[PDB]
RNA sequence: UAGACGGUGAGAGCCCGGUACGCGAAAACCCGGCACCUGCCUAGUAUCAAUUCCCGAGUAGCAGCGGGCCCGUGGAAUCCGCUGUGAAUCCGCCGGGACCACCCGGUAAGCCUAAAUACUCCUCGAUGACCGAUAGCGGAUUAGUACCGUGAGGGAAUGGUGAAAAGUACCCCGGGAGGGGAGUGAAAGAGUACCUGAAACCGUGUGCCUACAAUCCGUCAGAGCCUCCUUUUCCUCUCCGGAGGAGGGUGGUGAUGGCGUGCCUUUUGAAGAAUGAGCCUGCGAGUCAGGGACAUGUCGCAAGGUUAACCCGUGUGGGGUAGCCGCAGCGAAAGCGAGUCUGAAUAGGGCGACCCACACGCGCAUACGCGCGUGUGAAUAGUGGCGUGUUCUGGACCCGAA
RNA sequence: AUGCCGUGGUGUAAAGCGUGGCAGUGAGACGGCGGGGGAUAAGCUCCGUACGUCGAAAGGGAAACAGCCCAGAUCGCCGGC
RNA sequence: CGCGGCACAUCCACCUUGUGGUGGGUGUGGGUAGGGGAGCGUCCCUCAUUCAGCGAAGCCACCGGGUGACCGGUGGUGGA
């Protein structure tokens, strides 16, 4: 028997197609070009997904500093401190309280100078 | 019943390998990889790289082959007392018969294994064992 | 084991012991498909055909020079990749058929057989017709009175011609001699009706 | 088409009554003179085919 | 006795051509029969005699050089050719693998001979787990045509409205082409550029973004717009519906932030400034044959398994024992045989057979077994088919020279 | 000093050995240590090294940076060390 | 390391206590040449069954699904 192609071929490409719309130039148009592309694409997301973890907690980082030094006191120290007290709040959820509940935020900076040693550097 | 009810026996019908069909298989190479000789060609068996082969730098086994060699077709006393416990005379066409010995064919006997029945067996070119154990358990061996 | 003779437009008046080495061995359906498909392989044609790049018409010379040219080298206008070029690897005549031992046939059809028998669909009739004029309503009739299914395999003598021409053109009837028997029509059949002088014969050949 | 088998392999070779492949040993043809009759006697005889050309060897003889 | 196939406005045994089945030949040709006709037979059968004649000539044989036989000149028979020499007629001559003797077989150098075997330009009748318009013949179309070449030669491309032309009367713009309205049609989302009508490619409208920015063109984070739905409070006109307000969710877009050197091949190593690719659609590479070879999975039978050609059947079924493999090995071989070869060896070695988780009697030792008789039942085994991997001989995975 | 052979203990799943089926490979590169050739030059060349990485290894560090340092990606998470 | 999903191997007990399934531990799961195992999709034939001019195929769009090749539903076009 003589088996014609397109009909089994045709998946593929139209799968691809779709998954390539909004591209701009041969990358949206050309099954050959969004193939590669999408190639490029999957791998980007799957790195990007383990690298987000990343760059929220830096992020998250970033604005506890902040508030940490709005309250007279460094990143470090306050990490210290807080382990030191025994308090699991999570970076995330101090950025966000940072943000919403500035005093909330004091209250834990002032639990976390209590906590530290009388001196850090002995 | 309803031949819609047939299917073979497990492990009988396996699939073919198609073998130049893409990455997830045999890729492109089709399990070849290399690029000299066998990347196109298959090597003669012969062939040992340019060295003496093995069949040329051997001697040629000694003797010669016998035209009018005479081969005999051969059954030992033992089966010959497992086929007849009965005893009794004994011939070519009842090995045949029996399934011992090929037909057409001249027949010896051996001895080999233990005879207790008493049979007159007739064959061609008997043993001195075979002839001992045949006139020890009673019976006669005739040419 | 007891299978009873019935006569066209009327009554019993036999019955037919069926032997158990013919109706009664145990089925094997391993052996049973590999036998048919060796039969289904044997039935084909094999007639397709295709011409390699030989064969075609033309070709002969090398179309132009092999280099100063800027293109593919190309070595004859049939090549493979040419349209209107050879087929590679494709179709030629074939036998397809098997060397199945007679032992597995007959292992097979006994098999079938055993099957119908066993579910009880084996029927013995005298004869389909009572003269020596054909009568396909007549037969017809009687094979509604006996069986009620799709698929019937008539089993009658190779010289009753009346009853063969009587249920000839009956759809889904299907007439074999015999000596004729074998394992995909038995399976394929819903029933089995034999004559009493065909089923004779058949257990006389089987001793 | 009936395959066929190599023809030195068969002068060369030959199967024992359990399916061994044995086969003679070379340097025992001229230049005796020299040879102490301990060497002689080693090359004398038959002896079986080596397990890294047995395949080799099989596939000759088939 | 007809349910083959095809057509008919869509899947028809009962609408049509037909099908089963049955009839039918002036004449011509083929075949057969009967006569005419032709020709042969018109005494030699046996017995005896062993005296004579004949039994295929420049032939056979021989020598030289060659060819061909499993046989490559070899110790080279048999067969064929040229050159030379050159017999005999049965007490002859030739063959049985140099040659000789004996024995066996046959009767060269004249001719004819059916059947079993090979093939299909062609003619009928069938079929297909063959193709279906880049396929299948080069050729469904003007096809060995057009076209190319001085010539021998080479050698294309182009099928489909509709059930039925019912193929758009008439009017309007327009030189026409083309279109609009009418009209036909089930359908003009079938208009002779015509079944369905994909992609590349080219427009028009529209939502979002974009003219201070250095971008393998994406991805993750992410405001803002646009659109469509829902939960609240508001227009309560509310049967409305929802404008509008908030929230929530679809979908489109993406200001802005980070990360990020295209694919293939070949390479120690390429984003590479090494190779290849303008794009899309279609086509384009591990196949088939064989009782081939090796190994495996599975099935049948089993110390046996199995047929080849061929014969008979509408078939895939039934016959068919010739053969093959297994059944004992060793040896160069004669030969011998569970042994055999070497050897002076009843020495040792090589190859090959030979079982014990055990018992009983025998000698045995404290026990363990050592050979025998049986079980306490100690487990072998091949062969044929069908799948798969590899391999052999074939074009042998496909493409490519000078 | 190491390395190597044997042996008795202890430990350790995906060690080892035999026999078959199917392979690929047989142009290596850089780095550490020990050497030859060279001028003790070479991103030079040739050997050794139960030495490493790359080849065939992504991720973090070294500005970028096959072969250097850390570390071997089953998938998901807007968790921690 | 934490929490959740997958797979291979091995061990431990049940179900036909290995053809294989049930639950629980432990280890393992980068990968070129290459080896082994199991699958998706297209076409044709056979058997059974089922849908189709109240609309098959093919194509296009949308909404969903599976660990992968890929699949389903709805609508539009189309006419066997
Ligand atoms: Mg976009
Ligand atoms: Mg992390
Ligand atoms: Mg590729
Ligand atoms: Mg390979
Ligand atoms: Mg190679
Ligand atoms: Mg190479
Ligand atoms: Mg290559
Ligand atoms: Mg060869
Ligand atoms: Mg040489
Ligand atoms: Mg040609
Ligand atoms: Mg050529
Ligand atoms: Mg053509
Ligand atoms: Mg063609
Ligand atoms: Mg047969
Ligand atoms: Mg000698
Ligand atoms: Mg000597
Ligand atoms: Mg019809
Ligand atoms: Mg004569
Ligand atoms: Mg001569
Ligand atoms: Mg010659
Ligand atoms: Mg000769
Ligand atoms: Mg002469
Ligand atoms: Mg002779
Ligand atoms: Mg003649
Ligand atoms: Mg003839
Ligand atoms: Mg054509
Ligand atoms: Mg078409
Ligand atoms: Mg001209
Ligand atoms: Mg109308
Ligand atoms: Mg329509
Ligand atoms: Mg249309
Ligand atoms: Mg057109
Ligand atoms: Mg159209
Ligand atoms: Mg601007
Ligand atoms: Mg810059
Ligand atoms: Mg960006
Ligand atoms: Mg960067
Ligand atoms: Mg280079
Ligand atoms: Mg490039
Ligand atoms: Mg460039
Ligand atoms: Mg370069
Ligand atoms: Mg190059
Ligand atoms: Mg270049
Ligand atoms: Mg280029
Ligand atoms: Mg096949
Ligand atoms: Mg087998
Ligand atoms: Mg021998
Ligand atoms: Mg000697
Ligand atoms: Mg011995
Ligand atoms: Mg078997
Ligand atoms: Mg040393
Ligand atoms: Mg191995
Ligand atoms: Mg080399
Ligand atoms: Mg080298
Ligand atoms: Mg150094
Ligand atoms: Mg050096
Ligand atoms: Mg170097
Ligand atoms: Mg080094
Ligand atoms: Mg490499
Ligand atoms: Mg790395
Ligand atoms: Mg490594
Ligand atoms: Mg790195
Ligand atoms: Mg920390
Ligand atoms: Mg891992
Ligand atoms: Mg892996
Ligand atoms: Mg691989
Ligand atoms: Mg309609
Ligand atoms: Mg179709
Ligand atoms: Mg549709």
């Amino acid at each position: 028997a003589r088996v014609k192609r397109a009909v089994n071929a045709h998946k593929k490409r139209r799968s691809i197609l779709k998954a390539s719309r909004g591209y701009r130039g041969q990358r949206s148009r050309l099954y050959r070009k969004a193939k590669e592309q999408q190639l490029h694409s999957l791998n980007y997301a799957y790195r990007d997904r383990r690298a987000r973890k990343g760059e929220f907690r830096k992020l998250w980082i970033a604005r506890i500093n902040a508030a940490a030094r709005l309250n007279d006191i460094t990143y470090n120290r306050l990490i210290q401190g807080l382990k030191a007290a025994g308090v699991e709040v999570d970076r995330k959820n101090l950025a966000d309280i940072a943000i919403s509940d500035p005093a909330a935020f004091t209250a834990l900076v002032d639990v976390a100078r209590a906590a530290l040693p009388e001196d850090v550097n002995a | 019943l309803k031949l819609h009810d047939l299917r073979p026996a497990r492990g009988s019908k396996i699939a073919r390998t198609r073998v130049g069909r893409g990455d997830g298989s045999k890729g492109k190479t089709a399990g070849r990889g290399t690029k000299g000789t066998r990347a196109r060609k298959q090597v003669p068996v012969t062939f040992e790289g340019g060295q003496m082969p093995i069949h040329m730098r051997l001697p040629k086994l000694k003797g010669f082959r016998n035209r009018f060699r005479t081969e005999y077709e051969i059954v030992n006393v033992g089966d010959i007392n497992r086929l007849f416990p009965q005893g009794g005379a004994v011939g070519v066409d009842d090995l045949v018969a029996k399934g011992a010995v090929r037909k057409n064919a001249l027949v010896k006997v051996l001895g080999d294994g233990k005879l207790t029945a008493k049979v007159d067996v007739s064959a061609h070119k008997f043993s001195g064992s075979a002839r001992a154990k045949i006139t020890a358990a009673g019976g006669s061996a005739t040419e | 084991l007891k299978i009873d003779v019935k006569t066209p437009a009327g009554k019993v008046d036999g019955a037919i012991e069926l032997p158990a080495e013919l109706f009664d061995v145990p089925a094997n359906i391993a052996l049973m498909h590999q036998v048919v498909t060796a039969q289904r392989a044997a039935a084909r044609q094999g007639t397709h055909s295709t011409k390699t790049r030989g064969e075609v018409s033309g070709g002969g010379r090398k179309p132009y020079r092999q280099k100063g040219t800027g293109r593919a080298r190309q070595g004859s206008t049939r090549a493979p990749q040419f349209t209107g070029g050879g087929v590679v690897h494709g179709p030629k005549p074939r036998d397809y058929s098997q060397r199945t031992p007679k032992k597995m046939i007959a292992a097979a059809l006994r098999g079938a057989l055993s099957d119908r028998a066993r579910n009880g669909r084996i029927h013995a009739i005298t004869e389909l017709v009572e003269g020596q004029n054909p009568s396909t309503k007549s037969a017809r009739a009687f094979l509604a009175s006996l069986t009620e299914r799709k698929q019937v395999l008539v089993v009658i003598g190779r010289s009753d011609e009346a009853g063969a021409k009587s249920v000839r053109n009956l759809p889904g009837v299907h007439i074999l001699a015999p000596d004729q028997l074998n394992t995909y029509d038995v399976l394929r059949a819903d029933d089995v009706v034999f004559s009493v002088e065909a089923l004779n014969a058949y257990i006389a050949a089987n001793t | 088409p009936k395959a066929k088998t190599h023809s030195g392999a068969s002068k060369r070779f030959r199967r024992t009554g359990t399916g061994k492949i044995v086969r003679q040993k070379a340097n025992r043809r001229h230049l005796l003179e020299h040879k102490p009759s301990t060497r002689t006697r080693r090359l004398d005889g038959r002896t079986v085919v080596a397990a890294n050309d047995t395949k080799r060897v099989t596939s000759l003889l088939n």
